[PDB]
């Protein structure tokens, strides 16, 4: 029972618009829709980014650790004689 | 969830309590059945045709 | 102040005289001037055999239509003269007149009973008159649901039974009635000790008491031929009958288990359980998911349209029940509502819940008595079966007595797993098959 | 009970505020609510006028987050600038759901 | 007026249905081994000699 | 009188897909839920001719193999498109499962249940399927897996010798697990209908969070050429991982035989079960790394219950977004933790990622949620 004739009320919201054949596919690209993107972007950053940079700064350490702690290993036998 | 107990609702699970541990007879005895569970079935005294 | 303990007290007794010829005079005095006098004879609807089934209420149509002392006409207009509003019923069990007019009146009333019950002339013309009168009656009252599927309701729950055929009597049989079938039915029922005098209100006892022997004391105790008719154990039946006719606008059910006669302790927590359940109408502001829980089940999707929960009590015998109005489409989910209150309370049944029934069966007990001829009918109807009057704080102290686990049990006792009687006038599909109701009576879970 | 420093909870109050998105769709504070049935019963006691700019400043945030846009900055809306209208029908529904549960645990 | 036994059986096991599952079950529990040790029997009675468990004794406990 | 809505078929069709109502603001992130839809079918269709030549036998699941990449015609396709297949199916998986727990989506409960257990069966399907190439990991893999069921108390070595069905792993074994492998995916299947099914009497989500009545469209002039172009870049990227390079999702010595007697050095189970694997890897007891492995999927039943905040979509809500992205950071962690052979530097990143795995969506979120409650002033 949720055909769209029993949708939700709403009272005078007139809308407007036009057919597909009497626009173009990409206006305004170069203008209006590269900087959204950019806007885009621009708001995702800090939210997202530096924890992956995190992420990058403990997979250096491990992979520096471990490749550290195996080839000083013998390294480790020579501080012992 | 702390709206759950209460006066009446006490009432209501001590109802259902012979429900509760009859029905856990059920399953338990039902459970022993179905498996053949071995070391309860040794202590029944008729159920013995396992050697 | 106001208080319970005294209030009950207050309450008067009722005194019972007993006449020699074993009519059973009663009373109960008050302070004002207006008093009912009536006769509730044994005598009901449940004695006749098929042969003469609507004897008792075409008698009741022409009790003062005429008699032998007196003109007919010049008996009503004597009555209307006094001012007095006379009145009668007969139920399955209890024929019944009264009078009501002034305490200075009182005696011209209490004779003109004596006529009334010891002798009434049956012209021919008058009983030909009230033959097509009753006839085109029938044509009336059909009209009207509500008794003629509790009609249905009896005529299921007994069948065999002599109380399963209804008060009126076949159509067929009423136009067959004779006049010496009348006389026979007369003879042989109206008579002490069946009956009971009584008179609540403003009546003095002791003249009550001398106007019930210098008139009342004519009738006669002695059967002839020694052709006692006693009273027969009644069997019920889980059967039952499903009239339809879509035209009409609603279903309008009626459903039913046995229940306990009228002279056992287990009806008053029956009642606290039909307190529960709750009467409900669909007119009232205090409906939606508010009240009864079977009327917050009435109306939240919106269900029943109006319904109540009924206990109608015979000797012996009797029948708990619902009753509900219904559209075509919703018949079915009524149902299922109903069941459940049902089953809730043969198990889960709250102290707080049983607190409110108490209070709602206390306030109805009380609240039926007020006014002079609902005690005349009281003391009527009291001692037609118990006996006593069974005081009002004897009530109270039976209904406080009563606690949730006794309402459980008792109504585990009876509800529980027992076969349903049913009775439905339609339109009908929806409403479920029997077996499904029979199932519907007991849960899987406990 | 703080008082300059419940200014300064005022101040961070503020910039979170600014760090919800609902303020570039032009959203007031109560369309962004999650409706549950009480929210739902809430919404139906509204003022049909206050109702309809509920349901249009809704369509507004839809619309604009289906070309990925954005409203201008000076249409944006301001914290000062809110008006809180759902709270008060808000509290009277779940009052009376805290008042028929109270009633129907005892 | 002597009480039939279903009248008692009734009133104690199957009024509720839990014991009535509950009894269900043992009577399983019962009737398994029982019917089991029967049906056993029987076979082994139709054929006697043929089955090998009976012909153990030409070689069994030494 | 349209005829779809007199034709029952034409009816449920009109339902499903041509004329139900969506959010008209859904973005690209609820594309990968059909998406998966689209797998299945390709991981059937494929998996389909695979079986014609695929022997369950221990003693020639092997060389079946060798006989469909080499002498079968076009086989190595299918091959190579069923394998890279199953990986995009759970990148596609996890990423809808990322989207419904970020947008708020699961307080469709019954809908979220529902996929978990859909989650669970998948799983298995992938395991079993991963198992019949019968190469080094394969064998080896199910020794390990297999071995897990042991550690239930008191039923454990019945129950493993019951998945067996001998001492060892063996023929039976693979045969047996050919069976499941080929009947699990159609109860997927049925499965996704059931989800699909409590999934449409409410509708779909959309990103704001904010019900969407008020901007209901039909689903097919729209979302159909939307899920075409979805599809068409699923193609592109799997097509691209099989034709270009196959074998960097996989790991050799498959291609060996499997050896009861001998024993593989890394022993990595295939990508999609590294992050489980490490939690075995980070509890030192047995039982407690299975009940942890099975807190580590069964936890997301959990969620709903544990939601505080009055709205839906992290969108709205920055912090409670950066715990969901130190969340995606944490399951890389340890996704990559289970390509590394036990040392120390790794036995404490994974003990402390997995400790942080629970903690920040059992203690964390809610609290952080109730924080954003009072920052917003109700
Ligand atoms: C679920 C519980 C897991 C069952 C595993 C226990 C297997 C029973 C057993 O081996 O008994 C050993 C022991 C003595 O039995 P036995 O003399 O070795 O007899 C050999 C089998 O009974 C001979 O086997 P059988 O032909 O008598 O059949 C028994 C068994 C299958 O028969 C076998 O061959 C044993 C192994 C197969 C079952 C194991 C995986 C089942 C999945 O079938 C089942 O267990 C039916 C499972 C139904 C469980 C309830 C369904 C919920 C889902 O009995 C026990 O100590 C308990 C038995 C059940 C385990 C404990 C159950 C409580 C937990
Ligand atoms: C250990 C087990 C513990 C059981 C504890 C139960 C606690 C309460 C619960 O879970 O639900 C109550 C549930 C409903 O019982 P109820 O109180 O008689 O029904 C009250 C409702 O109004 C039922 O509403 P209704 O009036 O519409 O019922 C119609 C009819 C349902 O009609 C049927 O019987 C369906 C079978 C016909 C289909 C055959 C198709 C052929 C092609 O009766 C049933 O509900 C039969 C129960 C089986 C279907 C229920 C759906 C479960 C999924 O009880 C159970 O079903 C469980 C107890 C039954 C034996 C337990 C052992 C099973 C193993
Ligand atoms: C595992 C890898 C899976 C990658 C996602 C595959 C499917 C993505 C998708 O939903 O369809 C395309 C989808 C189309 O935009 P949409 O339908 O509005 O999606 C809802 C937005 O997320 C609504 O959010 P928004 O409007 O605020 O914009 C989100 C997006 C803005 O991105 C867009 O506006 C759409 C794509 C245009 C940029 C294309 C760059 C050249 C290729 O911002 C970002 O790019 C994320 C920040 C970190 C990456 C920065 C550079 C990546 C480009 O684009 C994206 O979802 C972003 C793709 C991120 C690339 C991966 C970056 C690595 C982390
Ligand atoms: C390949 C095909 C497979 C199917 C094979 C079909 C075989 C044919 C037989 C199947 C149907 C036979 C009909 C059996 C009788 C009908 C059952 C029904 O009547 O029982 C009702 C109720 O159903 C059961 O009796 C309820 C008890 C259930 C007991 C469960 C025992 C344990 C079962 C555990 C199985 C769980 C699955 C485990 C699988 C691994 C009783 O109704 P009723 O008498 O009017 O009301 C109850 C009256 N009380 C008040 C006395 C209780
Ligand atoms: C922990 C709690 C667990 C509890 C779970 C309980 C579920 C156990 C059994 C459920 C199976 C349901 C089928 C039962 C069929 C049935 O309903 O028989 C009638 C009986 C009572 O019905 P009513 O009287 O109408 O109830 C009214 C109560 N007011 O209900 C019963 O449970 C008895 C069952 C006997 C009937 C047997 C037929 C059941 C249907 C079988 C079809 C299954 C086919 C599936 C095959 C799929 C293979 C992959
Ligand atoms: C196991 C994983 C193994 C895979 C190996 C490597 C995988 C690396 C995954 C990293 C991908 C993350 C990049 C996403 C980019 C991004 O999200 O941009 C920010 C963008 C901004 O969104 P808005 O709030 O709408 O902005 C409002 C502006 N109008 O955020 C998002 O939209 C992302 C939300 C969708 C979540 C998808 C994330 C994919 C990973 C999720 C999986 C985590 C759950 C794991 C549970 C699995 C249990 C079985
Ligand atoms: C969601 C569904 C499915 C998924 C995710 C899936 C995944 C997999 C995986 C990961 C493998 C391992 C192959 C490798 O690594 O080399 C595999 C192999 C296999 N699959 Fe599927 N599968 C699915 C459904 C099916 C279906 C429906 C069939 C039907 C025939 C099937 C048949 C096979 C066969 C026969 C193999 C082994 C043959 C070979 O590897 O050469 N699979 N599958
Ligand atoms: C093969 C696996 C699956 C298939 C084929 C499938 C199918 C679908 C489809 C077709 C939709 C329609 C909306 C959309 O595509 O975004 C959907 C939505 C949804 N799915 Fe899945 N699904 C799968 C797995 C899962 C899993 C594993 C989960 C959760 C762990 C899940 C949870 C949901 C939820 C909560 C929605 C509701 C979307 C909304 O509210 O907008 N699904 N699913």
């Amino acid at each position: 029972g949720r055909e769209f004739g029993n949708l939700t009320r709403m009272r005078h919201v007139i809308s407007y618009s036009l057919s597909p054949f009497e626009q173009r596919a990409y206006p305004h690209v170069f203008t209006k829709g590269i900087p959204n993107v950019l806007r885009r972007i621009r708001e995702s950053f800090f939210r997202v980014v530096p924890q992956f940079v995190v992420f990058y700064l403990i997979y250096t350490w491990g992979t520096e650790e471990f490749e550290r702690s195996k080839r000083k290993n013998p390294a480790a036998y020579e501080n012992d004689k | 969830v702390t709206r759950f107990l209460g006066p009446r609702y006490r009432e209501l699970v001590k109802n259902w309590v012979p429900t509760a541990y009859t029905w856990g007879a059920v399953g338990a005895v039902g459970l022993v059945w179905a498996t053949d569970w071995r070391l309860i079935l040794d202590w029944v005294p008729y159920i013995n045709g396992k050697f | 102040t106001a208080t319970f303990a005294q209030a009950l007290q207050f309450v008067p007794e009722t005194q019972v005289s007993l006449l020699d010829n074993g009519l059973r005079v009663a009373s109960e005095q008050s302070s004002q001037p207006t008093c009912t006098v009536g006769v509730w004879i044994d005598v009901g609807s449940r004695f006749e055999t098929e042969k003469n089934n609507g004897a008792g209420y075409f008698l009741e149509h022409l009790a003062f239509k005429g008699t032998k002392n007196r003109p007919g006409s010049a008996l009503e207009k004597e009555v209307e003269s006094m001012g007095a509003h006379l009145n009668a019923y007969s139920t399955r069990e209890h024929t019944a007149y009264y009078i009501k007019a002034l305490s200075k009146d009182l005696p011209k009333a209490v004779e003109l009973l004596g006529d009334i019950v010891q002798n009434c002339s049956l012209e021919d013309s008058q009983i030909e008159k009230e033959r097509d009168v009753i006839l085109r009656e029938m044509q009336e009252n059909d009209a009207s649901m509500r008794d003629v599927v509790f009609n249905y309701l009896h005529a299921t729950a007994f069948q065999g039974t002599p109380l399963a055929q209804a008060v009126e009597g076949p159509s067929e049989n009423v136009r067959k009635l004779s006049r010496a079938d009348l006389t026979e039915y007369l003879s042989t029922h109206y008579k002490a000790p069946r009956m009971v005098l009584a008179a609540a209100g403003g009546v003095e006892h002791q003249q009550l008491l001398d106007l019930a022997q210098k008139h009342l004391g004519g009738i006669p105790w002695t059967y002839a031929e020694d052709a006692v008719p006693t009273l027969t154990p009644c069997r019920f039946t889980g059967s039952e009958i499903r009239h339809r006719d879509d035209a009409l606008p609603f279903a309008h059910v009626a459903i039913a288990v046995e229940g306990p006669g009228w002279a056992s302790p287990d009806n008053v927590a029956l009642q606290v359980a039909n307190a529960i359940i709750g009467h409900y109408d669909c007119t009232y502001g205090g409906g939606v998911h508010l009240s009864s829980p079977l009327a917050s089940g009435a109306v939240a999707n919106k269900l029943c349209q109006s319904f109540q929960t009924f206990s109608i009590c015979y000797a012996e015998t009797g029948l708990l029940g619902a009753h509900f109005v219904c559209d075509r489409m919703k018949i079915d989910d009524m149902m299922f509502v109903l069941q459940g209150q049902w089953m809730r309370l043969c198990t889960s049944a709250t102290e707080s819940e049983v607190a409110r029934g108490k209070n709602i069966l206390r306030n109805a007990l009380v609240s039926h008595l007020d006014g002079t001829t609902p005690v005349c009918e009281d003391i009527g109807r009291s001692l037609l079966t118990y006996g006593r009057r069974i005081p009002l704080a004897e009530w109270e102290s039976r209904i406080a007595e009563v606690d949730a686990s006794v309402v459980r049990e008792i109504c585990s006792k009876y509800i529980y797993d027992q076969c349903p009687a049913v009775a439905g006038y339609g339109p009908i599909e929806q409403l479920p098959d029997y077996n499904r109701i029979r199932s519907g009576m007991f849960w899987l879970r406990f | 009970a703080v008082s300059a420093s419940g200014k300064w909870l005022d101040g961070i109050r503020k910039w979170y505020y600014n760090a919800a998105g609902f303020n570039k769709l032009g959203l007031m504070r109560d369309d962004t609510i999650y409706e549950d049935e009480d929210v739902k019963e809430a919404i139906r006691r509204l003022p049909e006028n206050l109702y309809n700019d509920r349901m249009f400043r809704i369509k507004r945030a839809l619309d604009l987050n289906l070309k990925h846009q954005i409203l201008p900055k000076e249409q944006w809306t301001k914290y000062e600038e809110e008006n809180f209208y759902l709270e008060p029908y808000l509290k009277e529904v779940i009052r009376e759901r805290k008042e028929r549960e109270e009633w129907a645990k005892k | 007026a002597a009480a039939t036994l279903t009248s008692k059986l009734y009133s104690l096991l199957f009024r509720r249905t839990s014991t009535f599952a509950l009894t269900i079950i043992v009577g399983v529990m019962f009737f398994e081994r029982a019917f089991d040790q029967g049906a056993d029997a029987i076979y082994d009675h139709i054929n006697e000699g043929k089955l090998w468990k009976h012909i153990k004794h030409k070689y069994e406990n030494k | 009188t349209p005829m779809r809505k007199t034709n029952p078929l034409m009816k449920l069709i009109n339902h499903s897909f041509i004329d139900l109502p969506t959010p008209s603001n859904i973005s690209a992130w609820w594309n990968f839920g059909s998406l998966l839809g689209a797998c299945l079918i390709l991981q059937i269709t494929t998996g389909l001719f695979l079986a014609m030549h695929y022997s369950p036998d221990a003693s020639t699941a092997f060389s079946s193999i060798a006989h469909i990449t080499r002498d079968v015609n076009y086989g190595w396709i299918i091959r190579y498109l069923h394998a890279n297949g199953a990986s995009m199916f759970f990148i596609c998986l996890f990423l809808h499962i990322g989207r419904g727990l970020y947008y708020g989506s699961f307080l469709y409960s019954e809908t979220w249940n529902i996929g978990i257990i859909l989650l669970l069966a998948t799983m298995a399907t992938a395991f079993m399927g991963y198992v019949l190439p019968w190469g080094q990991m394969s064998f080896w893999g199910a020794t390990v897996i297999t071995n897990l069921l042991s550690a239930i108390p008191y039923i454990g070595t019945d129950l493993v010798q019951w998945i067996w069905g001998g001492y060892s792993v063996d023929s039976p074994t693979l045969t047996r697990f050919f069976t499941f492998h080929f009947i699990l995916p159609f109860i997927i299947a049925a499965l996704a209908t059931l989800h699909l099914l409590f999934l449409h009497e409410t509708g779909s989500n959309n990103p704001l969070g904010i019900t969407s009545h008020s901007d209901k469209i039909t689903f097919h002039p729209y979302y159909t050429i939307k899920d075409a172009l979805g599809l068409l870049l699923f193609l592109l990227s799997l097509m691209t991982l099989t034709l270009f390079s196959p074998d960097l999702l996989g790991d050799p010595d498959n291609y060996t035989l499997a050896n009861p007697l001998n024993t593989p050095p890394h022993i990595k189970p295939e990508w999609y079960f590294l992050f489980a694997y490490t939690i075995l890897r980070s509890v030192p007891n047995k039982l407690g790394g299975v009940l942890a492995l099975l807190l580590s999927i069964l936890i997301l039943a959990m969620i709903p219950i544990l939601h505080m905040s009055k709205q839906q979509s992290m969108m709205f809500r920055p912090l409670s977004q950066s715990l969901y992205w130190l969340l995606a950071a944490d399951l890389l962690i340890l996704t990559w933790i289970g390509g590394q052979p036990v040392s120390y530097p790794f036995t404490i990143i994974g003990q402390v990622a997995s400790v942080l795995y629970f903690t920040t969506i059992l203690i964390l979120m809610p609290t952080i949620s109730l924080i954003e409650n009072k920052m917003l002033k109700w």
